[PDB]
């Protein structure tokens, strides 16, 4: 159920209008008739309203009329609501009214004798934007407990086969939490944000502050930047076609993976990739899969990048001839090209799309690739690493030997970290009396304390006491008028004095200049307080082998295959990836194969393997 | 192409969202028209060949005997020659007063009859509402569509033009 | 080379050649073959992909300067023709394209000259622009000393400079505002006086120049890697490519023939609450936008607006550039939803806008500050026309009855809760109802015609910008057009003035007339009305615990708020357009967004959809039986359910009532003809026809023929009894010497 | 000498000096004595009588470019202070002088730069002007690459635009020409502010013609009687 302000019962089901076209590709976004509303999380007949209004600064324009809160509660109870969510406007600023309604609801629930949980948005996600907040708070009263059952089973399936531990789950903010945490809406993340946490994890170990991550999968092309050791967070994302209030590790989708379909527009004859992908079914090279439209994977077959007999270690029987036939009919003949030049052409377009997106993405942060290192992972990453890194000037291009599971490796490398956020609106001229700076610190400090309670309560239910939890206070600050994408780790555990405030402003000017053209004159704003709490846990150990000769063992050679590139067929030396030793060099043309990965190294390229089993791709 | 049963559900508004999104976002199937008219033909109480639908229950038909093309309602009423405007041979009800307007709109939300009028054009036989105009007073009756059936069948669909008298 | 274009042609010699080849062959630049595209398919596809991707990156990277709107960027070839446009609203592709074509035809090359690293700015009224506040930044692209194209960037400034009626109430004519990538100081000081707030204008200029220079570098890098030989072909093949794309889409989705439709909207300037200073401007008028759409076998098509009404003393007129350039934001939502959209589509479409009409006034006094009011009311009819082609061909998924009037534009002025100038309005009319489909209902509160990515905004964000508080936000019951499938419903919000000083507000939207029509049996969306309450005494009502207005105006025929405010001055009428009016704290303002038209016979709608609509607040119970013929019964759970047997009898009874109350069209016609002969109609109707006749002879002939009127019958506008200033004496643009405007339209 | 004013001072440095001397001494430019007037009276009376006559000549001569009285021309020193004014209504001596002092205070010298043969135009409301339709043309006078004064020409244009106005066409010292040639974008843009083109175009040709006549006058006087004097 849902209780909101009287007269605004509809704002949830209206989805702010935007939810009728979230997750659409460009052509669908403008194609009006494609727009569609999903059913509301809470239906109208389970939504009620209380008479009350609190303005933007907490002023109570319309005092709460408590009898309207009792009747609202009684109605949802009579309708047998399995959960009651409360979300009043500006409750993040002054939760007095929303928490009073909460207490009223709890009272009326007691009188009924029914077990009905109550969720006040100011207690779960006290942040701006009522549609983002209410959606996120509803997920707790709608999908939390059912998902605990779901993951209780997953964790049980492993327990009854050997495991002696409690599973952790990934959360939007990059940290991992318990599957029975108080707030599980943060586990709605499904994308490969682990890849960003993994790269950042390796960066700390190898001294790589600036990393450009590229996760090339079978269903998605995902990219992200780690700049000066820190990654970008999106604070008002949209997921499941819902606007939400969850801090999310920022990644940009660039395509639909190696399974992306290749078509020719019927009106334009333009080569079109995706937006849909064959995903698991690889492509038309898999007869038993029923795919009838060629994919990027089929192009890899024609060009000879992939091994037909060694797809997933030979579990998938692929027939290259089907790729040659389907590309001839669908792409090559319509364009007047050979099957090779067509497949090669597609790969050429894809490489330039990824190349441009990385270059612009780095350029948008104020850097050049020369300051950055590129991590190319994912099953298909190593297949294109040469292509979309050519001539960008990356300080170093790296392909982890465990690229196929780098995203899963990152979920293990993440911290056992809970995070809680709250909105603020501190406005501070550059020059104010210490009185005003003390009040500013008091506002931010009071937020840090309310958040610390939430963080530590999450850990206590997990068996950890406060003395075991490491608290990292944070906040979102900016120059008045200038939005930014920075989050500041507070240098102080708490703040009270006007000198502690100056220490927080300086902490921002330091991080800002460290990542980037400052403007400290306009003053400072604090739009949100952050609290993070971490507990030590076992993290995946990085290999650290001693490097040997630079000639790979002859046992690592596993035949030759011909692949087509630059209008030329070339005989490539095949290698067994895990047979290669640290120190070994591999001259192009070559194809270093694993059971779930293929690292291509055309002529004009070279790669060497280091003690950490990381491949370094160079342009000789 | 799309299965016939899938196109039937499109005609009935029972189509599912996934396929409806596919139809909108993927290349149009050229065989749509032939399948479309064949479905409609199978649900008419008469066997006169449809050559172009003009509305949910309004078509340009080929009279079986005379081979003359006429506009016809689903119930079977012929309005006129396919070149003429069927509305000129129909029945109309004009809402030119606040009383009439307030039967279909709430007051204040209703158009003001001295500025805009509602013209409801019906079939004289079954009373089906085939089209509603909302012009000003005095405004002529609108001839909505004059299709070039010959060029349509011949040049675009690659079909023979039906016989005509 | 003498001229500055690559090859040695002047900008005008170059364009004149391409335009001559376009006329003689019917193909842009006389490109009977696209050698690059045919001979080098990959390089051609890569050129679009990189240029499109780089143009979007410029738009999004430059956008990141906020505290998206009309923001957009377009890449043009040397002749001023669009190749690629960024994400965003593309209504300014032609306005900026016209600005380039104005410099070409007025020998800017010679004076003030077009040099590398120059910066031009423009918003000219006579060149063509949607809004006066839509500022263009245009930068020329040079390669090895020769010009190869242009870049255009546009923004909608929100704080520039009551009851305008004549144009002489700002104008920038392709002014050189900078050189060597450096802006001139006299321009910076001058343009900051054209504005009430400085922050918005200044950042917007940075953004436009940023995106432009990014795109300029983007081209210099593409041309460097792929060569100028390749790019030079692409800069003209891509346009002829767009034309072929539109032609192929027409032949594939539509039907050849002639489609005839018309649209209307009211301009009630006689009401006392429209405080215009010119007394000759105070009269009721109606917009008349007839359209004869001709789709041809060769895949070309023609939009002829013969018979339209004259321009009027108000701000709802348009420009032929504004009309044709902006019509594609609608077309790309149904016929050509493509990221390749460029001027090629324009060269595949014929527009006839008769000179002197509201869409092609050719008079320098004309104002156009709020063109949307007419534009959205005229374009909707084209949805219905195209839908007839989709419906007959069988592509019912594409059918759409039309777009709602993008109306009630909440506008306010004064000092906000921060004791500062008001600049940001709510803009909830971005989420109106949409037209019904031949397959399903329309989307409620979902989109506007000039932006299908409708976003309603969060209430908590608007209350940080406006000195207003939400007392309600609710779906507008019975606002969607009735039909077998219901048109999308609008929505409404009740605002209370809170911590405002020197505050004023006015209403803006259709009132007496519904601009959209239903399709093939469907009805039009609800029309607009106004609600505002002053001297409410709400502070004392809130404190005392008395009844207070909340939610939306559910049934304005039976309102509940008015009685709660006995001491209030309540304005509740159909005056959907007003001039600035004084408001103060605790006053009320109803923001009502319109719904979309419906589709099909209402009593063919499935009864459960009617019951679901009542329970959902989309239809007032009253009309369940009168409009749809569905008998509903309230149950224990309070939900309405269908009465199967009772519905069947009601539907069968309505059908007999229809045949009874109806009349043969032949009979009704002779009665309407008597009224026409007696000239029996309001002045607004007669003025509309009288003015439409003079500007549209072909329309007057059809009118006279249809009604069998004798030549003795005449409808001179001068004998209606209303002001007629501007009907016989004009201020043509031809009076201006040394000014060469370009004709994109037949007239 | 970097500053464009004679001696090397910038426009602002120059005026700032003279204004500080005025505030301190109670005498304009700190002139406790008038050496030229007292030691060379004939030459002093000759410069005034001749400049006054040449300015009047420019006003009456330019007047024959239409057919007013609000037409007027003024000669300023480098600091924007009036020396002489033609026949006509003298309301605009201060308004135009204020336009000159605006360019001085807002660093027009660096951007868009004040060069010889440059043409400026002004009617700004915030700088201060009698009517919105009273248009100013300001030309700088140079001698041997250094600025020694300004010329201002004004006309009341009868056919501009803009009703029952209640709250507030603004030209803020815009450089509308260089090399004594007007910019096309300025000419086109100006023909949209006016109802009829004739009056606006002749008035500008009048203002410029008079400004250039006065510029030639100064150059001729300076040449014959010396720049020192
Ligand atoms: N030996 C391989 N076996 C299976 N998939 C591979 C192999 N090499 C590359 N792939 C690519 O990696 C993709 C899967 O990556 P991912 O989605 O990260 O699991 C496939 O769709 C292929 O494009
Ligand atoms: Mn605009
Ligand atoms: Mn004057
Ligand atoms: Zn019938």
């Amino acid at each position: 159920g849902l209780i909101v302000n009287r007269g605004m019962e509809d704002f949830h089901r209206m989805g702010r209008a935007v939810q009728s076209h979230l997750g659409y590709a460009y052509e669908d976004r403008i194609h009006l008739n494609t727009h569609r509303y999903d059913p509301p999380l809470v239906p109208r007949h389970l939504t009620r309203g209380v008479v009350e209004r609190t303005d933007m600064i907490g002023t109570q324009v319309i005092p709460l009329r408590e009898d309207t809160a009792r009747d609202a509660a009684r109605d949802l109870i009579a309708a047998d609501a399995e959960g009651i969510v409360i979300s009043l406007l500006h409750s993040y600023k002054n939760p007095e009214n929303e928490r009073r309604v909460r207490d009223i609801v709890l009272e009326e629930v007691e009188k009924s004798g029914k077990k009905i949980p109550v969720f006040a948005s100011a207690d779960y996600y006290p942040v701006r934007k009522e549609t983002h907040r209410t959606n996120t708070t509803i997920l707790e009263g709608y999908a939390a407990e059912p998902s605990r059952q779901t993951l209780s089973k997953i964790s049980n399936a492993f327990k009854e086969r050997g495991t002696k531990f409690d599973f952790r789950v990934m959360a939007t903010h990059g940290g991992t939490i318990s599957w029975k945490a108080k707030e599980l809406a943060r586990t709605i993340v499904s994308g490969p944000i682990g890849g960003v946490i993994g790269a950042k994890y390796l960066g700390e170990v190898l001294g790589y502050k600036n990393i450009a991550c590229s996760d090339i999968g079978g269903t998605s092309f995902d990219v992200a930047l780690i700049t000066q050791g820190e990654m970008t967070i999106k604070n008002d994302p949209d997921m499941a076609r819902l606007v939400l209030s969850l801090p999310l590790v920022a990644m940009d989708s660039v395509g639909a993976g190696a399974g992306s379909f290749i078509r020719l527009d019927p009106y334009t004859r333009a080569i079109k990739l995706g937006p849909d992908s064959a995903g698991y079914r690889v492509g038309v090279c898999w007869k038993e899969s029923g795919i009838e439209t060629v994919t990027i994977s089929d192009c890899h077959m024609v060009l000879g990048y992939l091994n037909p007999d060694n797809f997933l270690g030979g579990a998938v029987k692929l027939d290259r001839q089907r790729s040659v036939d389907a590309i001839k009919a669908q792409i090559a003949d319509p364009l007047g090209l050979s099957v090779e030049d067509a497949a090669a052409g597609v790969i050429e377009l894809l490489d330039s799309d990824l190349r441009d997106y990385l270059r612009s993405m780095i350029s948008g942060k104020g850097y050049s690739p020369a300051s950055f290192v590129c991590f190319s992972y994912g099953g298909a990453g190593p297949v294109h690493t040469y292509g979309y890194t050519e001539g960008l000037g990356f300080e170093d291009v790296i392909v982890p030997a465990w690229a196929a599971g780098f995203s899963a490796f990152g979920c293990a490398a993440a911290d056992f970290e809970y995070r809680y956020d709250k909105s603020l609106d501190i406005n501070m001229p550059t020059e104010t009396p210490d009185t005003d700076k003390e009040k500013a610190a008091a506002t931010l400090q009071a937020a840090w304390e309310e958040l610390t309670k939430n963080v530590l309560e999450e850990f206590k239910l997990n068996g950890y006491s406060a003395d075991q939890v490491t608290l990292q206070p944070g906040y979102r600050m900016q120059y008045r008028g200038q939005l930014n994408d920075l989050e500041i780790e507070s240098p102080l555990a708490q703040a009270h004095t006007a000198a502690d405030w100056d220490q927080l402003t300086d902490a921002f000017n330091a991080t800002y200049g460290r990542v980037y053209a400052r403007s400290p004159e306009l003053g400072y704003s604090v739009t949100g307080a952050i609290m993070r709490g971490m507990v030590p846990i076992p993290k995946p150990k990085i290999p650290k082998e001693p490097e040997e000769g630079e000639t790979p063992p002859e046992s690592a050679k596993i035949g030759t295959r011909k692949f087509y590139r630059k209008k030329r067929w070339v005989d490539a030396q095949l290698y067994h990836m895990e047979s290669l030793r640290p120190g070994n060099r591999v001259m192009g043309p070559a194809v270093i194969e694993s059971d779930a990965t293929t690292f291509v190294v055309p002529d004009g390229f070279e790669t060497w393997l280091d003690g950490h089993r990381l491949f370094h791709l160079r342009e000789v | 192409a799309y299965t016939r049963s899938k196109i039937v559900d499109l005609v009935d508004g029972k189509i599912d969202p996934d396929t409806l999104h596919q139809m909108l976002s993927t290349p149009k199937d050229p065989e749509r028209f032939v399948t479309y008219v064949e479905i409609l033909q199978e649900r008419m109480p008469w066997d006169d060949k449809i050559i172009l639908p003009l509305g949910p229950k309004l078509f340009i038909v080929q009279q079986k005997v005379s081979k003359k093309w006429t506009v016809r309602c689903e119930c079977g009423h012929d309005f006129c020659d396919w070149k003429d405007n069927w509305k000129l041979s129909a029945r109309v009800h004009v809402r030119d007063t606040p009383q009439k307007m307030e039967e279909i709109y709430p007051r204040l939300m209703a158009p003001t009859p001295s500025w805009q009028v509602i013209r409801e054009y019906f079939c004289p036989e079954c009373g089906t509402l085939h089209d509603v105009e909302a012009p000003t007073p005095w405004y002529p009756v609108i001839h909505d569509f004059s299709p070039d059936i010959e060029g349509f069948y011949q040049e675009w669909l690659g079909l023979p033009v039906p016989e005509r008298a | 080379t003498r001229g500055i274009v690559r090859g040695g042609e002047t900008l005008k010699e170059h364009r004149d050649r391409l335009m001559a080849a376009t006329k003689a062959t019917g193909r842009y630049a006389g490109l009977k073959t696209l050698e690059l595209r045919e001979r080098e398919p990959i390089l051609y596809n890569k050129l679009f992909s990189r240029l499109r991707a780089g143009v979007v990156d410029a738009r999004e990277t430059a956008k990141k300067i906020a505290a998206e709107g009309e923001l957009c960027f377009t890449l043009y070839n040397a002749a001023g023709d669009s190749l690629l446009t960024s994400t965003g609203i593309i209504i300014h592709v032609g306005t900026m394209g016209a600005a380039i074509k104005y410099m070409i035809e007025n020998n800017w090359e010679a004076n003030p000259g077009v040099h590398d690293k120059d910066i031009f700015c423009n918003n000219d009224s006579l060149i063509g622009n949607v809004h006066p506040c839509d500022i263009h930044t245009i930068v020329p692209i040079f390669w090895e000393g020769e010009l190869i194209g242009w870049v255009g960037g546009v923004t909608h400034v929100i704080d520039t400079g009551t009851g305008q009626v004549q144009r002489f109430g700002y104008s920038i004519t392709c002014r050189k505002v900078g050189a060597n990538d450096t802006l001139f100081r006299d321009w910076l000081h001058e343009s900051q006086r054209m504005v009430r707030t400085t922050r918005y204008w200044m950042l917007d200029e940075r953004t436009r120049i940023a995106g432009c220079h990014m795109i300029r570098k983007l081209v210099e890098e593409v041309v460097a890697e792929e060569g100028i030989e390749a790019y030079w072909k692409f800069a003209y093949e891509a346009v002829e490519h767009g034309r072929l794309g539109l032609q192929a889409r027409i032949k594939a989705m539509t039907i050849p023939g002639t489609y005839r439709q018309v649209g209307f909207v009211d301009v009630p300037y006689a009401h006392e609450d429209v405080r215009v200073p010119s007394d000759f401007a105070k009269l009721d008028t109606i917009m008349h936008a007839p359209c004869e759409m001709t789709i041809r076998r060769d895949g070309t098509w023609r939009l002829d607006f013969e018979g339209s009404s004259r321009w009027g003393w108000h701000t709802y007129n348009a420009h032929q550039v504004s009309f044709t350039s902006g019509i594609w934001v609608m077309m790309t939502q149904t016929l050509i939803p493509s990221e390749m959209i460029n001027d090629g589509a324009a060269y595949g479409t014929e527009f006839r806008l008769p000179k002197g009409t509201w869409m092609n006034p050719d008079d320098r006094r004309v104002a156009f500050s709020y063109s949307w009011h007419f534009l959205v009311s005229a374009w909707t009819a084209l949805w219905r026309g195209l839908s007839r082609s989709y419906f007959g061909r069988g592509y019912l998924e594409e059918v759409n009855a039309g777009n709602a009037n993008t109306s009630n534009w909440l506008q306010g002025g004064g000092f906000n809760q921060y004791d500062e100038i008001h600049a940001v309005n709510s803009f909830e009319c971005a989420a109106n109802g949409t037209g019904a489909t031949a397959v399903q209902d329309g989307l409620s509160h979902a989109a506007a015609i000039w932006n299908p990515e409708g976003d309603m905004g969060d209430m908590e964000i608007w209350e940080l910008a406006e000195p207003l508080v939400y007392l309600g936000r609710q779906i507008k019951a019975s606002s969607g057009g009735s039909g077998k499938y219901r048109g999308g419903c609008g929505f409404e919000s009740l605002r209370m003035v809170w911590n405002a000083k020197d505050w004023t507000m006015f209403f803006m939207g259709n009132g007496h007339i519904s601009s959209d029509w239903g399709l093939m049996g469907g009805y039009p969306a609800a029309s607009g009305y106004r609600f505002a309450a002053h001297k409410t005494n709400l502070k004392e009502l809130i404190a005392s615990g008395a009844e207070i207005p909340l939610g939306g105006d559910t049934d304005p025929e039976n309102p509940t708020w008015d009685a709660m405010l006995p001491d209030a001055q309540i304005k509740r009428d159909k005056q959907a357009i007003t001039t600035e009016e004084m408001f103060s704290d605790y006053d009320l303002y109803l923001n009502y967004m319109r719904g979309g038209p419906g589709f099909g016979d209402p009593l063919d709608r499935e009864p459960q959809a009617v019951a679901d609509d009542i329970n959902g607040g989309y239809v007032l119970e009253r009309f369940a039986g009168e409009v749809y013929g569905v008998v509903v019964r309230k149950g224990a759970d309070g939900q309405y359910g269908v009465d199967e047997a009772g519905t069947a009898a009601a539907r069968a009874q309505i059908r007999k009532d229809r045949l009874a109350k109806s009349v043969p069209v032949s009979e009704w016609m002779k009665g309407e003809r008597e009224k026409i002969l007696a000239k029996d109609a309001g002045t607004q109707v007669r003025q509309m026809f009288a003015a439409s006749f003079k500007l549209g002879p072909r329309f007057e002939k059809d009118f006279r023929t249809f009604w069998s009127l004798p030549d003795s019958w005449t409808l001179p506008e001068e004998e209606i009894g209303v002001p007629t200033y501007g009907s016989r004496y004009s201020m043509d643009i031809s009076e201006l010497p040394d000014v060469h405007t370009v004709q994109f339209v037949e007239e | 000498t970097r500053g464009i004013v004679r001696g090397g001072e910038t426009l602002k440095e120059h005026r700032d000096r003279l204004m500080a001397a005025t505030k301190a001494t109670g005498r304009y430019a700190g002139l406790k004595t008038l050496e030229l007037r007292e030691r060379e009276p004939i030459l002093y009376n000759k410069l005034f009588s001749r400049l006054r006559a040449g300015v009047v000549d420019a006003r009456e001569t330019a007047k024959k470019i239409a057919a007013e009285g609000e037409l007027c021309f003024t000669l300023y020193n480098a600091a924007g202070d009036s020396l002489l004014t033609s026949t006509g209504i003298i309301i605009h001596v201060g308004t135009m002088g204020a336009a000159i002092k605006y360019m001085i205070e807002n660093n027009w010298e660096a951007n868009p730069g004040v060069h010889d043969k440059d043409i400026f135009c002004n009617n700004d409301s915030l700088i201060g002007n009698v009517h919105p339709c009273d248009i100013h043309t300001i030309v700088p006078i140079f001698w041997e690459g250094e600025l020694i004064g300004w010329v201002g020409g004004v006309t009341h244009v009868i056919d501009t635009g803009a009703t029952g106005q209640v709250q507030r066409y603004s030209i803020t010292c815009r450089k509308v020409g260089a090399n004594d040639t007007l910019f096309r974008d300025w000419l086109h843009e100006s023909q949209r502010m006016v109802r009829t083109t004739r009056y606006w175009m002749l008035d500008e040709r009048t203002r410029i013609a008079g400004c250039h006549m006065i510029r030639k006058l100064v150059e001729e006087v300076v040449a014959e009687e010396g720049i020192e004097a």
